[PDB]
Parts: structure tokens; sequence; C-alpha cells
RNA sequence: CGCGGUGCAUUAGCUAGUUGGUGAGGUAACGGCUCACCAAGGCCACGAUGCAUAGCCGACCUGAGAGGGUGAUCGGCCACAC
RNA sequence: GACGGUAUCUAACCAGAAAGCCACGGCUAACUACGUGCCAGCAGCCGCGGUAAUACGUAGGUGGCAAGCGUUGUCCGGAUUUAUUGGGCGUAAAGCGAGCGCAGGCGGUUUCUUAAGUCUGAUGUGAAAGCCCCCGGCUCAACCGGGGAGGGUCAUUGGAAACU
RNA sequence: GGAGGUAUGACAA
């Protein structure tokens, strides 16, 4: 399926990701098709970096997140305009 | 690596008082070894030019791989001239900092303060004496540190202090003023001779 | 050259080679071919251990081993240093370099590594000829 | 042309030991090639022979001021690409930009540290014979022009001809 | 409008094949070293629906499915004889 | 036979040069004339006149000289030899002696100079250097 | 499908469902992909065929650049699973 | 919350437990003594050694690097030593013994035409990571992350046509 | 004045 999920990078020990438009065949790291932002824990909140158009249009194509992209996805408030936009 | 070794024995082989004291060179004014004294013979461009870069690294107690990189760092830059920045890049080492403040006799010392953690940077330690500083910074000794006799001494020892400087005694806090100079910086040394050495 | 003379035949290079062929193959014992493979050192059995004569500007006993290689090409090697615990069927340890005395002597044999005693009584450039230190 | 009224200084390219033969063995001088300039553009270099190393220096040093040119410069360089050829030795040289300070090592560097030119782009391509690549050296930078009288010949405009 | 496929220009060299004939189109490539304007005689095989085309004759050809084997390529036009 | 009459032009022009001849006579023709006009106008030469005869128009040339002896030109090249062409994109221009010699082109506008081509970003055949 | 990237001519000829066509079958689909039938065409000195070698690429090392050499780790395409 | 009572921070203590490798005739920075006596041995090249060795071996001393150093093997460069950039053929290597000519390569002046080559505008793509520039976080650095730049004898369309 | 033709010698140093 068609997904919404983030990607690993940086070093061991202290990570980084960047959400990403990826196939589930696909590998954890391995084809993408688009990049819509990126995310790390390692502040003492959480730190974010989004792309509201690109990922929102994704959501509409027929997109399904995983569940820590959707709680991200909340707090930035993409999943209440997708919604909407159903509404 | 760091040298533990004779300060006197590189200073007379160099044929340059390090220290800016003179008894490293005082009383035996040539190179070591008992072919020392006796007449040198001539010497060649390539003895130069190392020589000109071993009295900078034998100076601020690097390795040749620090140095190298750092000249390469001094390369990338466009805005000046070439030794002078590598020189700059050098005086921005807290090594030579903590020297040129007056907060310690020597650049061994400086170090040993410096990676023993007697020292701050706008209020946070640093055990690494290669750590870069960038104009406008403070560097401080540990509040806790103030107390040994050591950098007392050697603070109110000090004699008038370079023009790139600012510093206090109550305070013991300092920070560059300046790029800092070229002409304020050892003359003795002719850089453009490293500068065809690393060339090669 | 003309253009025309450079496409009809391009430049074709000065072919190149090595000084250690013997180190630039290898032996696989099922299809029984030489492999090619860049070895900087090699393992071998001393078939004969000998001294040789050098050139005619030196006058010396160069002592020599020919040894058969685990690639099945049999090499002339040097024995460097002074002494040495080597005899036929001895296995030993060889590396590259001409010595320039004999010319039919491409190798020399690396002390410290195999059934090769290190050099006795040898205390500066002492990696070299593999002895460990005196405490 | 005239070394009067400068400060020439003086480098030593090289000194060949360099042999006659006679019925009684070897008849052994010493060959110096010496280069002199004022590091303003006046350069000039000179052979001298003797039974002793700073006998033949002064030779060379005294006919080397005897035949000086002059080299033009545009801020520690020279004006355009030269080519110049003596005899074996091809060298070209390039106008380099500033702090990137000379490439050679020696002669063409103690020529053209001697002339004035700090920064420079050089490459000996041929032989390595010290006489004459110093001399197709002096040939490439009696090659060079100067803008103000290509453009007087030209009759042209220095601008009109940069443009 | 949807796209187009691409077209060649080029000659004929033989007509010995029914329904189909054989086309030269001679660009000019530079060879990638030495630089130099070389020939390059690319050729290709096209569908001619009433083997009209003659030898030695100009002609366009579009590409299209394979119609054949070695045919890619669909006959347009006939330009001089 | 002539398989590069712009090259005999340019080498015919330089031994005139080396023997400090003060004139020249060339069977010419269009590429030649504009070459002639371009080194008229841009100070290598002194002057240029035609000549009409039927087989072929002739150009003749009066060369330049600072004086009796000094030389104006020193020495041309041609590029495209034409065995192998030399065609050149707005920014591979060549700048001939860093802009104290001059590059001869020829491009959709016509036969010009770096100058002109460099400005107006075009590139073209490269046909002659000037030192 | 265009174009491109390795050595040998002490390898000059190669192919016969091979080349094309009329039908039929067949595949998710085009077409010799397959069968019959008709014709003898088709490829090549711009290097076919054969022999050897090799996974290709982004990229990596070097170099003034032109270029050279490599294709490990990471990613992409391909191929394989005694 | 496997890592993990690890990172990290605090305090007590000991200079105390923590430096070696190669080279030193020239190319190449770095010199003497003793033994040995074309033997032992050294050697990247030139070459050292035959009773006074700065070249062997040891000792002292010095120099270059430094938790690494040296050596082999492989690739590039220097090597313009396969020269497109960027070489040559009288004597050094090399002009076939000489000619007739298929193919190809090249080709006089010039009008008109085209536009294959060429030049050129715009659009798209050239994934990410990486090189490079500006930023920022890891006690700095490596490294990590963000943003940008560039990269195609690339492709479509649209013009010129001086030159081939 | 100049051009074309008309028996052995050791090795190294
Ligand atoms: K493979
Ligand atoms: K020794
Ligand atoms: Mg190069
Ligand atoms: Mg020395
Ligand atoms: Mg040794
Ligand atoms: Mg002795
Ligand atoms: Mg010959
Ligand atoms: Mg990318």
């Amino acid at each position: 399926a068609v997904k919404i999920r983030l990607k690993r990078m940086g070093s061991k020990k202290s990570p980084f990701y960047r959400i990403v438009v990826a196939d589930s065949r696909s590998p954890r790291d391995g084809r993408f098709i688009e990049t819509v932002g990126t995310y790390n824990p390692l502040k003492d909140p959480a730190e974010v970096v989004l792309k509201e158009d690109l990922v929102l249009d994704w959501l509409s194509k027929g997109a399904q997140p995983s569940d820590t992209v959707r709680n991200i996805l909340s707090k930035e408030g993409v999943m209440k305009k997708h919604h909407e936009a159903k509404n | 690596s760091r040298y533990t070794g004779p300060s006197w024995k590189v200073s007379r082989r160099l044929g340059i008082s390090l220290s800016g004291t003179g008894k490293e060179l005082a009383r035996r004014p040539y190179k070591p070894g008992q072919h020392g004294p006796n007449s040198r013979g001539k010497v060649s461009e390539y003895g130069m030019q190392l020589t000109e870069k071993q009295k900078l690294r034998h100076m601020y107690g690097m390795n040749e791989r620090q140095f190298r990189t750092l000249f390469i760092k001094a390369s990338k830059i466009k805005e000046g001239k070439h030794g002078v920045n590598f020189m700059v890049l050098l005086e921005q080492r807290l090594d030579n900092v903590v020297y040129r403040l007056g907060l310690a006799t020597t650049r061994r010392q400086a170090r040993q303060l410096v990676n023993h953690g007697h020292i701050t940077v706008d209020g946070k330690r640093v055990d690494i004496p290669s750590y870069h500083v960038e104009v406008g910074q403070v560097i401080g000794v540990r509040e806790k540190s103030q107390n040994i006799s050591t950098i007392k001494e050697a603070v109110e020892a000090t004699v008038g202090r370079p023009a790139f400087v600012s510093f206090d005694t109550e305070k013991l806090e300092g920070s560059f003023t300046r790029l800092p100079e070229r002409d304020e910086l050892y003359p003795e040394i002719d850089e453009a001779l490293v500068v065809e050495y690393y060339n090669q | 050259p003309t253009i025309n003379q450079l496409v009809r035949k391009p430049r074709k290079s000065k072919v190149e080679k090595s000084d250690s062929p013997a180190l630039n193959k290898g032996y696989n014992s099922f299809k029984k071919t030489q492999t090619n493979v860049n070895s900087p050192q090699k393992r071998g059995v001393c078939t004969r251990v000998g001294t040789m004569t050098p050139k005619k500007p030196n006058s010396a006993l160069r002592k020599y081993a020919r040894v058969r290689l685990s690639n099945l090409i049999e090499v002339t090697a040097y024995i460097p240093g002074i002494g040495h615990n080597l005899q036929e069927h001895s296995v030993v340890l060889l590396r590259g370099g001409r010595v320039k005395d004999l010319p039919g002597v491409r190798y020399h044999i690396v002390r410290g590594a195999l059934d090769t005693a290190g050099v006795n009584d040898r205390k500066q450039s002492r990696s070299k000829y593999g002895t460990k230190r005196p405490k | 042309i005239d070394p009067k009224h400068l400060e020439l200084e003086d480098r030593v390219v090289a000194i060949n030991r360099v042999t006659k033969v006679v019925k009684g063995g070897r008849r052994l001088r010493f060959a110096a090639l010496v280069v002199v300039g004022d590091k303003n553009g006046h350069v000039g270099f000179g052979t001298g022979k003797a039974q002793e190393v700073p006998e033949a220096i002064r030779k060379a040093i005294e006919d080397a001021k005897k035949n000086l040119v002059e080299v033009p410069m545009v801020g520690s360089t020279i004006p355009h690409e030269v080519i110049g050829v003596f005899g074996g030795g091809r060298i070209l040289m390039k106008p380099a930009v500033e702090g990137s300070g000379v490439a050679a090592g020696g002669p063409v560097r103690a020529v053209l540290e001697l002339a004035g030119v700090a920064d420079i782009t050089s490459k000996s391509l041929g032989s390595n014979t010290p006489i004459n690549v110093v001399r197709a050296t002096v040939e490439g930078l009696k090659q060079l022009k100067r803008a103000e009288e290509v453009a007087a010949l030209r009759g042209k405009s220095v601008e009109e001809i940069i443009g | 409008e949807r796209n187009q496929r691409k077209v060649y220009q080029g000659r004929v060299v033989s007509d010995k094949m029914d329904k189909t004939i054989t086309v030269v189109v001679e660009t000019k490539k530079n060879h990638p070293i030495y630089g130099k304007r070389m020939k390059y005689s690319k050729k290709y095989k096209a569908h001619d629906e009433n083997n009209t085309a003659k030898v030695g004759d100009i002609v366009k050809i579009m590409e299209t499915r394979p119609l054949s084997a070695t045919k890619r390529f669909r006959l347009l036009e006939v330009v001089e004889e | 036979v002539m398989t590069d009459p712009i090259a005999d032009f340019l080498t015919r022009i330089r031994n005139a040069n080396m023997v400090k001849h003060e004139t020249l006579e060339v069977p010419a023709s269009k590429i030649k004339r504009d070459i002639a006009e371009i080194l008229k106008r841009e100070g290598f030469i002194r002057d240029v006149e035609y000549i009409e005869d039927d087989k072929q128009g002739v150009i003749r040339v009066f060369l330049k000289y600072g004086k009796n002896e000094e030389r104006v030109i020193t020495n041309l090249k041609r590029i495209s030899k034409p065995g192998l062409r030399a065609y050149v994109k707005a920014d591979e221009v060549p700048k001939v002696l860093n802009g104290l010699g001059i590059a001869i082109i020829s491009t959709s506008e016509g036969v010009i100079t770096d100058k002109e081509a460099r400005a107006k970003n075009i590139g073209g055949e490269v046909i002659a250097y000037v030192w």
C-alpha cells in the first residue's frame, strides 16, 4: 500500500527522521516518491518540519500513514483539514 | 599526541625564543647535539620551509594532520592573505587564547588548564584545547577553579597584554577584540615558505 | 597523426606490467586456473636454500631460497639479514621487492611471520627484520 | 638597459662542476649560472666560469648586470599567457590569480621572484637544463607585452581593446 | 492535446520487400575525444501500406508499435524520386 | 588544390610580416574580405583595397608597423583546421591573451569578434586567433 | 525506440523461422511470440559473426583540466538461489 | 526502554598506570665513535663495503611522524612516457622500395534555397545520499541535519543562418 | 680558400 511514514537517519543513539511517501513494499530506506517533512524527538519536546500541500495531496490521492505519523499530522492539523475537505 | 619533551631544545634548534623569554636561547644559541656548536654547513630551501612550518606547530603543540587540515580550511577562504589567515586560525585556539590573555605562563600550562577543564566559553566547560574561538566570545576561568594559586600568580605577573584582547583580573574573563592583526603577530616567521611547502 | 588516423585507430597506450607477477595471481584447485588477485604477501615452501654470487661491482655470498608458492608458481627470493632458521620444506612468507645484485630475485622473505625466526640481536631498524624489543 | 641606479640582488641557480681534459689528467673548473634582479621588472642572468665557486659567481653576476631585461607586471602578475622556447626548454607561463603565489621549483621560481612576479602558474615541459630553461623564460617574458604599447601601435584605446 | 511520437527523415535503400522498406537517416555525431564531425548512417525499417516508396528516395517515418520483429516505424511521405 | 585558403591567407600575412614587407595581394573571397575589414577596424592593419578581375576578386593589404621596425601583428593561428572544426558556445568563447589579441568568429549574426559574441551571448565557428 | 558506455581483424563473413508478407493461433498486450503457406530476402568494414572479459549506474580515488582507474560500504535497475 | 544504572554530572585520591616507529652519503630534513674488513651485510634510484665506512652492525646524538610508524601490493599524478587539450619521423625510434587506383577523408569563386551540423530563448527532467556554498546540533572536530548551487556531446518547441 | 665526381693485455677502484 502507498503510505506516508518516516525513514531513519543520523548516527546511532542520536536518531533523526524524514517523513516520506513510500510504498509498503519498499524498504525502510529505499524507494520513495516525495519527501514532505522531517522529524526528531531529540529536543526536549518533539520537533517537526512539514509540507502541508504535498502531504494533503497524497492523503487525498489515497495515502495511509502510520500511527506516529498520524500523531504528528494531528499535532500539525493536517488530518483535520483532510477530514474537513472530505466533508 | 602531545609533546612532553624539552622546550629549550626545540627553541634552540629553530633559533628563536618561543616563550619570548630568552633563556631558551641564552648562553647556547646553537642547535642541539654534539654537532651543535661546530661549523654547521649549508642548508637547503626544503630545510628552510620545514623549519618555518615546525616553528608554528612547535609553538602551538600541534600535530601534522591538524596543521594540514587547518591549512586547507584557510585555503578555502578568499577574503585576505593565505598564511595570515592561517596564523589567525592558529590564534583562535584556546591554547593560545589563554596565553595571550595572561591567564598562564606557557602554552603547555594553558593547554593543561583547558583540558583539565578550568576554563569556560560563554559559561560552559571545555576540555578541548583545539576549540576554535570566534570574535566576540567570552573565555572564563571556572568559578570554582579561580582559587588556584598558580593562575593568580600567572595573572598578577602579567606584562602589558596584546592590543587585540580585552580582559579583567577580578572577573578573570577576556576576549578577542579584532580579527586579530598580522603585524602584531610574530614577524620572525615567513608564511610564504609554509605556502610553498604545502603547495609542494 | 591526422585526426582521421586517430579515429581509424585511436591512441593505444604503452602497456604496463608489474615488478612481481607472482604475487598478482592465484589458484583454485577446483577449476585449476590462474586467478588474478592483487596480493601484497604470500606463503610458500622453501624448495632450496643456498648462496649465490652477485654482480660485478659487488662480491659476496647472497643467501637465496627457491620457494613453492600457494599458487604453485616457483619463485626465487632473498633471505635478508644475518642468520636464518630456514631449511628445505620450511614454511616461509614472501614480500615483493627486487634485489639489485642478482637479476632472478624479484622477491624478499619476511622475518617474524612464520617458521622464519626473527633476526637475532638486531636493535636498530627492528620492525624490519622482525625481532621483539630487548627489555 | 642599464644596471646603474638599481638595487640588483642576486641568486645562484646552479654550479656545474665541469671538466676539460689534458695529457696530465683533468682540468676541473666550476661553471655557475646566476640570476639577478630588482624585484620591479628588471631581471637578468649570467654565466660565469672559474676555478673557484665565488669567482665564477662574481663573473656571472657581472655578466648578468650587462644583459638585463624588463618584464611587465599586472598586480604582481604577468599580463597574458606565453610560451617560451629556447632549444629544448619549453616553458608556459599563465597569469594567475592573486594570493595563489608562485608555482615553480627553481630556476624559474628564482627568476620570477627576483623579477617581482609574486603570483603565477608555470610549467617546464621539455628539458631540465637550468641554462636553457632560464633562457626560454626570459624569451617568454620578452614575448610579453604592455597594453599601452599595443594600444598605441593599434591606435585603438585601452578600453576599446580589452572591452 | 496528446503527445507526439518521434519522427525521422531519411532515404530509401532497398524496396525488395512487400509492405515494407528500409530507410537511412545519416546524422553526423562528433567523435567523443577527437571531436571530428563523423558520419553516422543509422537506418530503420518502415511499414509501407502500398509499396509506394522507391529506392534512393527521401522519406519521413514516425515510430509506432512493433509491426514486425525489425519494424518499428511507419511511412509518412515520398519526397524526391 | 588550396584546401584552406583562409589559412593560406593567414600564413601569407605571417610570412610578409616576418620579412617586413609592406603590402600583399590575395585571390579573395567574401570571408577574406570580412577578416580583412575586421583587422582594418581593429588596428592590426593600416589599409586594405579591392581589385575586380574576371577570374576572382583580388584583395590587397597594406600592413602596419609602429616604426620602420616594430610590428603590430606578431602571429596568427587558425583553429578550425578544417580537419577538426572548432564550434564554441557563448561561454566557451576564447579570450586571446586576456584581451590583448582577438579571436575571429563566424556566427548567425555574421563574421564578428569575441567582444561582440560574448556580449550578444552567441557563439559559432572559431576561425582565427591573433596574438 | 533514439543515443551512450570493453579488448582482439594473429577473428570477414554471418542468419535460415533467419528477413518480410497473407491467414490462423497465442499472450494482460504488440509482434515470428508460434504454425502453415508465398517470396528471398536481411546484418556488416560506421566492425556484423566469433573469442575473451565484465553486472550497469548514482557515485569513489586521482588529476590544472581533458581524462584515467574502481564499482567495497549507502541508494537505484538487473540477474541468481546445489 | 534491549541499550542501561551506559551516556552524563558531582565529589576523594595518586604524577602517579599510560611512547614508540622509521630515517640520518645525494635525490631528502637530519653526524660522530667503536667493531667488521668486497666478508658480514645495506640498497626506492645513483651505488656503499678490499684495515681510518657520516651508506654494514652496535652505541650516543639528531631529524620526520606520533598511538601510531615503516614496509610490500594495487590506482592516479608527476609521465607532453600514446600528446584532442598536448609529441614526433634527414642523422636518435620511425617515410612502406615505387607507382595505378575502388571505398572513405578533404576540397576553388559565387546567386538562390534548405537547415543535417552549428549558435540561441523558454519548458521539462537529470531521484535521494555524496562533492561544493551558506546555515545550524553533537563540550569542538570527525560526524549529523536543513537549505541552496551545480551536473546532460539530454529531450520538445521556437528563431537565425555567417561557416561546413 | 673550400666542396661534387674522377695476435693479446685478470676483476673492481
Ligand atoms: K556479474
Ligand atoms: K649505520
Ligand atoms: Mg597531469
Ligand atoms: Mg642533508
Ligand atoms: Mg638499514
Ligand atoms: Mg671503521
Ligand atoms: Mg634511424
Ligand atoms: Mg542528487
